[PDB]
């Protein structure tokens, strides 16, 4: 069996990045780092059922969901170092 | 057909142990705002030229079409990259 | 064996993530999780996905999280769907038929993928270049103080 | 790359030439084509110069109203020409023009 | 001093009036 | 007093327009998007009155 | 080649016009000659101009609309039911985009790039409505969210703005990563990601032989990823504190265009995804508990904002109410519903955004209004009697076919819910009616003038929203005839 | 199997010993373009100059700054010397004479270029000298700046191959090489990787190991850069375009000229010109060479489609 | 007018009036050159 | 100005021609004879009145 160690290991990625989201609700930092570990939990389920099922619609939105991920770390990052200046703290 | 990657792996382990080695010869005797937008317009490029490789390879099946979907993203990035300009994010 | 440990290091590697004090460490260990991502699609044969990975997560946004954390502050903080196949495979290893049909012209994973991005889903492409512009757009406009 | 112009809901109206070429559904233009092309144009072109006195620039702003209603209106001209050839709007004069062909 | 001088100012009403006659125009021909 | 009343009430019509349309430019402020743009809008010195009128004499 | 096209002509003229707007912006606000001159009021108007020219291309080209559905199957589908959505979709982004012109005057917010990320947002909305894909679902999800995103925190020197953009960042992030969980469940479970074909896998096998986990954990987290998105409690984490950080012609936006929508998506998953009712029941759930929590937060309410953001989840609540009634006339009621709401929404942000001049925060500063202005009190309270559902307001037709559809389907305790709710929602909407007429407060707050596009747009708000009973055909007539088209 | 060990020992020794003699080198061209000689008592020809400095580098008795983690300084040097080491598997010297035949190595060699920021912004901020770090990171910003186009760069020439396989790229010039048609593009990319290698006019900047790692590593990447820029356009092992009579000499011996002559290049140009500032640093490489970059990558494919020359 | 502005972006703009040309050349060679020789 | 002086002037912005005039020279100075002495060997010249040791 290797499907179902790969289905595990991605929800195992994915509950980690939740408990992160809540367990870090000082930090903010954190909250960014599960939100992209949650993407990729996600990606890797739709690569491997790609591979799984031979179909190529895993595959692309694989890729054009690095592309929300890449775009949704530059704005947080962004949102971040404005509000630190404002209130001067995190 | 991924058969080739393990010498990259065994490499990778070898060139571990002589740094190793090497790190043992001897012991035997504020902030700044653009570097954020330096590296947004990375990330943006970097994911460009990534949707450039498919491209550059499959340019042969595809034809007259998608090549002008991949100048529709390039114009798209270049307005994108004229907005970087004019607004001074490319000077320092 | 080889998945085991590249699994189970990135899952130690993750609960590092959300459970570190010094968020530097934070971003060290979130680069070794798509580090050993990237073996784990490697032993898929998705070559080309493997090595964005790299480029993309550890190689752009996780540089841009160092940039923000280090520059800034450095401050503290089954049976239903696909039922598993029991290890019988001393006579399931025998039984393999290989198709020759499907290997005298094989695709690699790059311009298998570049055969149908650009030509029969490209409108899904240029929505991703609009996020991109979307992306561009707003990172100056929150984050920007000339002279 | 293989196409289709068949639509989901057929044509209420005689189809002539069902798939058009661009020059020849601009060569179809009538006088309300012009009439509309005219009319979003010259309102785009008032818009803008009114809105951009404010701030300063007529000029400018009267130019890029002008690109914008240029494109709206010929777009929008285009679409009734190409219609009426394909059927799907009351293509009275080109059915009238193409019979005697 | 029988001339409007300003360039941009008399294309404007240019325009203002071709839209005034195309819109009526637009609503006596269809 | 009685010198920005005088300075006031004899201006033409030409330069009674001016002023109008720098009073309403400088009228509200946006000192965000000038930092954004890095410059600094300052008020012309049609719209400022002498010191020694004010209050307590207030340069800034 | 070219015809292929004309299906795509509204979305390819709001995506160059935006591309325009933002080349004429940033050329000429960094400009020397002109002296660095404020031109968002300019960009605004052309923005404006540019709705309303792809509101001409796409409701004339009505048969158009289906040209090379073929070629087009797999990327969008175009119905009847779209082309309404998206008519409606932009004449609320008109709406709110002629709402918001005197807030870049007299506050002085000089940011072209505003108008740009809402054109932005609308090109986006325009691509889910028609969005018949996962994958095309859950882009177009994305790209209004990021532009959603950047204008939150537009207002970089507040407190609240960069606050509330924070939050909203990271429970839309939060939702999205639910969401495409619980698509590539779907994906990795059934193999196809279309929706007609992920309708006709599974159609037949109605949970009859066994329950598939793999597919009802996907529609489960799909479904929790859409409730977050329309804030349907428990899923309201933070949207209170987004509505009242955000700035008040942003806040207009949000409360409107977004649910639009993602209730056309809703609608379209629901065509497929009504796998044993497995959705109604979740619907029903978070519908009883919006209304119940609605109700008893919005009387603890003593600020404009956060009493309008409570009011926007009780109607959420009782627009769920349709959906948890699968037939015609439930759908009919949900897009009767949301027409109205989006409508009175509008009438009353343009109302928030009248006093926001003089800096309205509380209920009690809008005391004395009935003697200092006493036709926008007279305004203000039929929109609040329109929110509560008094019968001769068109507020009422809306919950009155809600309640009928509901009790179509047999489920009377949904009715009886929507009563009380109905009951306490009348009394804190009478309350603010109170403050404006019967109170005499000892210190009065004196508002100035309004601008004359929120002028008209609150005129023929308050035309429709009294007069609407005499002639209410033609919503019925188009409502029904959309219900139908979803699925022939 | 147990071969491969002797493959990666005898690919990375010589490696080392030519990153020593590459230092000796420049420090003798640069002797003989000022009017001197460089080292010469030590050796025959001064070819003994680097093991002296090697042994005394050793042989020093150095305090180890344990005024950090102590773990990221130390590692830092070995991760960029992994990074510097590790893309040496995929370029080949001759027809058969590559370690790993990667059918995507053209993109692993970007990831592995990509990934090379991490050992400097590290080794930056352990040590605690802030100045350093802030050198760190205009270091790291300048290799990212000019690493996009040395990117668009390579889509230019896999444009032109068709496939990603280094060694096709070699192959793919047996008609003509590809330095010939893209000049401007071979200019634009020997300038990125002077930028990327902070060398030359863009090379604005502890002891004993890590800086001898640090140092090795560059070289390494120098020694690299001239290896690609005579792999993409000078045609690889390729002979001499015209007069085939020379084949005698083995492919291998080429692929070496080549890249002596770009490591010559190197060294003659940082004699030659001074050094650039670093807001002039950034201006070049996003106002000067991705717009070139991309503009040079729309034109060929522009060009290869029209006339249907694609591969 | 047209021959002097562009004069004067292109002698204090080489490099990007350069690149301009580059890609306009390699956008105008696959939209008018190559449906020309499509007929042939 | 001229055309001719614009297009004269642009090429060497981007040819980089005033470099490769100063890579001839310091190429041209590489084949050249050395002035450098064995200092053990062969000494600088000195004049009769240099003043050192006592
Ligand atoms: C007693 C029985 C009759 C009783 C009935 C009488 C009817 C009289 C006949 C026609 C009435 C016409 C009504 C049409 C009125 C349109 C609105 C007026 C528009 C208008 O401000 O003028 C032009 C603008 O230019 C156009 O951008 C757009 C303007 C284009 C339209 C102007 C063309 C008008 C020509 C009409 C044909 C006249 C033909 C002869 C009519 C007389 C008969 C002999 C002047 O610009 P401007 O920069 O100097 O100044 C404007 C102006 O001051 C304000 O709009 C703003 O405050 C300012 O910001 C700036 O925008
Ligand atoms: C800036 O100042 C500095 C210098 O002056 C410029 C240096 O030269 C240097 C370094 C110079 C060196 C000669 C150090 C390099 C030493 C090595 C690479 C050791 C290599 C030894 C081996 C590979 C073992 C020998 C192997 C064989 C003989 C097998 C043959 C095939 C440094 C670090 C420096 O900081
Ligand atoms: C063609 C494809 C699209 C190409 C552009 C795409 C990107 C969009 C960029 C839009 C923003 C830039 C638009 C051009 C800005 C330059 C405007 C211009 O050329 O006119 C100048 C000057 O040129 C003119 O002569 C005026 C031209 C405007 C009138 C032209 C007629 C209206 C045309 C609109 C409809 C046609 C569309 C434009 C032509 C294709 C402005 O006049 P002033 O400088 O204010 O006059 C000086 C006198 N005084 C200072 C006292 C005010
Ligand atoms: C539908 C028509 C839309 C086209 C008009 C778009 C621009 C409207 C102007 C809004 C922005 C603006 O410029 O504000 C000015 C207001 O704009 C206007 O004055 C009118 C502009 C033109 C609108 C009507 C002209 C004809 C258009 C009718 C349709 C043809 C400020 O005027 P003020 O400084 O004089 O204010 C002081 C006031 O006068 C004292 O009482
Ligand atoms: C066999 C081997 C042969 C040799 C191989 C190696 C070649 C390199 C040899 C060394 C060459 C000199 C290296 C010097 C290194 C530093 C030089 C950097 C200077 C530089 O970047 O110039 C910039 C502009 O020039 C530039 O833009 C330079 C890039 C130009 C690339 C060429 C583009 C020409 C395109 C023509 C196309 C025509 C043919 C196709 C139709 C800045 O200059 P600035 O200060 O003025 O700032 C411009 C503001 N506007």
């Amino acid at each position: 069996m290797d499907l179902i160690k790969y289905f595990t290991f991605s929800m195992i990625i994915f509950i980690l990045g939740i408990w992160g989201i809540l367990l870090n609700r000082r930090n903010i930092l954190i909250m960014l780092m599960s939100i992209e570990l949650m993407l990729l939990a996600v990606n890797l389920n739709f690569l491997v059922f790609s591979v799984s099922l031979d179909d190529m619609m895993g595959q692309v939105f694989a890729l054009l969901v690095l592309t929300v991920a890449a775009a949704e770390s530059a704005i947080g990052l962004a949102i971040f170092v404005i509000t630190f200046r404002v209130r001067g703290t995190i | 057909m991924m058969l080739e990657f393990a010498p990259i792996f065994i490499y990778l382990v070898i060139s571990l142990l002589v740094s190793l080695i090497l790190l043992g010869v001897p012991f035997l005797f504020r902030f700044d705002i653009r570097f954020y937008l330096v590296s947004i317009l990375f990330l943006i490029f970097d994911l460009e030229v990534t949707f450039f490789f498919p491209w550059a390879v499959s340019l042969n099946k595809i034809d007259l079409f998608g090549f002008w979907s991949m100048m529709a993203f390039l114009f798209i990035l270049t307005i994108g990259f004229l907005y970087e300009w004019k607004r001074g994010a490319l000077d320092w | 064996m080889i998945l085991s440990v590249l699994s189970s290091l990135a899952l130690v590697s993750g609960l590092m993530v959300v459970r570190a004090k010094n968020p530097v460490h934070s971003v060290l260990f979130f680069i070794l999780v798509f580090c050993d991502t990237s073996g784990l699609l490697l032993l898929l044969g998705l070559d080309f996905f493997a090595m964005i990975f790299l480029v993309v997560y550890i190689g752009a946004i996780a540089v841009l999280f160092l940039f923000v954390v280090m520059m800034f502050h450095i401050q503290i903080a089954l049976d239903n769907e696909s039922i598993p196949l029991l290890p019988t495979q001393r006579n399931t290893t025998s039984l393999r038929y290989t198709v020759y049909a499907g290997k005298v012209r094989s695709w690699t994973n790059l311009e298998t993928l570049g055969n149908l991005l650009y030509t029969y889903y490209f409108v899904w492409f240029l929505v991703s270049s609009l996020i991109l512009l979307v992306a561009m757009i707003g990172a100056i406009v929150l984050t920007m103080h000339r002279t | 790359m293989n196409t289709d112009i068949t639509a989901l809901e057929k044509a209420q109206y005689p189809v002539v030439d069902r798939n058009p070429a661009f020059t020849k559904v601009v060569g179809n233009f009538s006088t309300l084509d012009y009439l509309r092309f005219s009319t979003i144009t010259g309102i785009s072109v008032t818009v803008g110069y009114l809105s951009g006195i404010k701030p300063g620039i007529k000029g400018p702003s009267m130019v890029t109203g002008g690109l914008i209603g240029l494109m709206g209106g010929f777009m929008y001209a285009y679409q009734n020409s190409a219609g009426r050839l394909m059927g799907f709007f009351p293509n009275d004069g080109e059915v009238a023009s193409y019979q005697k062909r | 001093p029988k001339v409007s001088e300003d360039k941009n100012r008399n294309y404007a009403v240019v325009a203002g009036v071709v839209a005034i006659v195309g819109s009526i125009g637009w609503y006596l021909k269809a | 007093l009685a010198q920005i009343h005088a300075s006031e009430n004899s201006k033409s019509f030409e330069q009674i327009e001016v002023e109008r349309a720098l009073r309403k430019k400088y009228a509200r402020k946006d000192e965000d998007y000038d930092s954004m743009l890095g410059i600094t809008r300052e008020t012309p010195p049609e719209l400022i009155l002498p010191d020694n009128v004010l209050p307590g004499g207030k340069p800034v | 080649m070219f015809n292929l096209f004309l299906a795509v002509f509204p979305e390819i003229f709001i995506i160059n016009a935006t591309f325009i707007l933002l080349i004429h912006g940033v050329v000429f606000s960094t400009s020397k000659k002109y002296d660095y001159p404020p031109l968002a009021s300019n960009v605004g108007w052309l923005g404006l101009l540019s709705v309303l020219i792809t509101l001409l291309l796409l409701a004339a080209g009505a048969p158009l609309l289906t040209i090379a559905h073929l070629f087009w199957n797999n990327l969008f589908r175009r119905d009847n039911f779209t082309y309404f959505c998206q008519i409606f979709l932009l004449l609320s982004t008109a709406g709110t985009i002629s709402m918001c012109f005197d807030f870049f005057d007299q506050e002085r917010f000089d940011a072209f790039e505003f108008i740009v990320l809402i054109l932005l947002s609308t090109c986006g909305m325009l691509f889910m409505i028609s969005a018949y894909d996962l994958i095309a679902m859950y882009l177009a999800i994305e790209l209004q969210s990021l532009c959603f995103y950047v204008i939150a925190a537009s207002k970089r020197k507040s407190e609240f703005s960069t606050e509330a953009g924070l939050k909203y960042l990271i429970l839309g992030a939060f939702s999205s990563g639910i969401l495409l969980f619980g698509c590539s469940m779907i994906y990795g479970s059934t193999g196809a990601t279309h929706f007609d074909q992920l309708a006709k896998i599974l159609t037949g096998y109605e949970i009859t032989g066994a329950r598939s986990s793999g597919i009802f954990m996907g529609i489960l987290f799909i479904a929790v990823g859409f409730l977050f998105k329309i804030t349907a409690v428990p899923f309201h984490m933070w949207a209170p504190d987004i509505y009242e950080g955000s700035p008040t012609p942003v806040t207009a936006f949000l409360s409107i265009a977004p649910k639009i929508s993602i209730f056309a998506n809703i609608l379209r998953v629901f065509i497929y995804g009504s796998y044993g009712a497995t959705l109604q029941q979740i619907f029903f759930f978070c519908s009883i508990a919006s209304m119940i929590l609605g109700a008893l937060a919005a009387m603890a309410q003593t600020k404009v904002k956060r009493l309008l953001a409570y009011s926007s989840i009780g109607h959420v609540g009782y627009i769920c109410i349709g959906f948890s009634c699968g037939t015609i006339e439930g759908i009919q009621s949900l897009l009767i519903g949301i027409f109205i709401y989006a409508l009175m929404t509008m009438d009353a942000f343009a109302i928030v955004l009248a006093l926001r001049q003089t800096r309205v925060k509380y209920i009690a500063d809008l005391g004395a209004l009935a003697k200092t202005n006493p036709i926008l009190a007279i305004t203000f309270s039929i929109t609040m009697f329109s929110y509560a559902g008094i019968p001769p307001l068109a507020g009422f037709c809306s919950k009155f076919y809600l309640f009928f559809a509901a009790l179509g389907c047999g489920a009377y305790f949904l009715a009886l819910v929507g009563v009380v709710t109905s009951v306490i929602g009348c009394f804190y909407y009478i309350r603010l009616v109170k403050r404006m007429f019967f109170d005499t407060p000892r210190t009065w707050i004196l508002y100035e003038p309004m601008d004359r596009n929120k002028s008209l747009l609150l005129a023929m708000t308050s035309f429709f929203i009294t007069l609407f009973l005499l002639y209410p055909s033609p919503l019925f007539s188009v409502t029904h005839q959309m219900a139908l088209s979803l699925y022939l | 199997y147990i071969a491969v060990p002797a493959e990666i020992l005898g690919i990375i020794l010589p490696l080392l010993l030519g990153v020593a003699f590459l230092v000796l080198a420049e420090r003798k061209v640069m002797a003989f373009v000022q009017r001197r000689k460089g080292p010469d008592v030590v050796g025959s020809f001064g070819l003994l100059q680097p093991l002296a400095d090697g042994l005394k580098l050793i042989l020093k008795e150095p305090i180890s700054p344990s005024s950090a983690n102590f773990f990221l300084f130390r590692m830092a040097p070995v991760a960029t010397f992994m990074l510097s080491l590790v893309a040496w598997a995929v370029v080949p010297f001759d027809y058969g004479m590559v370690l790993s035949d990667l059918n995507i190595g053209l993109l692993y060699l970007f990831a592995i270029s990509s990934l090379g920021v991490y050992g400097i912004i590290i080794a930056g901020r352990s040590s605690n000298s802030k100045y350093a770090f802030l050198g760190a990171l205009r270091s790291a910003a300048q290799m990212v700046s000019y690493e996009v186009s040395i990117g668009l760069i390579l889509i230019t020439v896999l444009i032109c191959v068709g496939s990603c396989n280094l060694s096709e790229i070699v192959m793919a010039q047996k008609q003509i090489w590809f330095g010939i048609p893209l000049f401007p593009v071979l200019v634009m990319f020997f300038i990125s990787c002077l930028a990327e290698t902070n060398r030359a006019p863009f090379d604005l900047p502890y002891s004993s190991m890590g800086f001898a790692l640090f140092f090795l590593g560059e070289y390494a990447n120098m020694i690299l850069m001239s290896g690609l820029c005579t792999l993409f356009f000078l045609g690889g092992w390729l002979p001499i375009l015209d007069l085939p009579i020379f084949k005698k000499i083995p492919g291998s011996i080429w692929f070496s000229i080549k890249v002596l002559f770009f490591l010559f290049l190197y060294i003659w140009v940082r004699a030659a010109f001074p050094r650039y500032r670093y807001d002039q640093l950034m201006g070049l490489g996003w106002k000067v060479f991705l717009p070139l970059s991309l503009a040079w990558v729309v034109s060929v494919s522009g060009l290869l489609v029209t006339f249907q020359w694609l591969p | 007018p047209v021959m002097e502005k562009l004069r004067m972006f292109v002698a204090q703009e080489p490099v990007v009036a350069a690149s301009c040309l580059i890609g306009g050349v390699g956008l105008f060679l696959p939209a008018v050159v190559r449906p020309i020789l499509d007929s042939l | 100005k001229d055309w001719n002086t614009v297009f004269e002037r642009s090429i060497n912005t981007l040819f980089l021609t005033e470099m490769v005039r100063g890579l001839s020279l310091t190429l041209k100075y590489f084949f050249d004879p050395k002035v450098t002495i064995n200092y053990p060997f062969e000494k600088g010249p000195l004049s009769p009145r240099f003043r050192g040791e006592h």
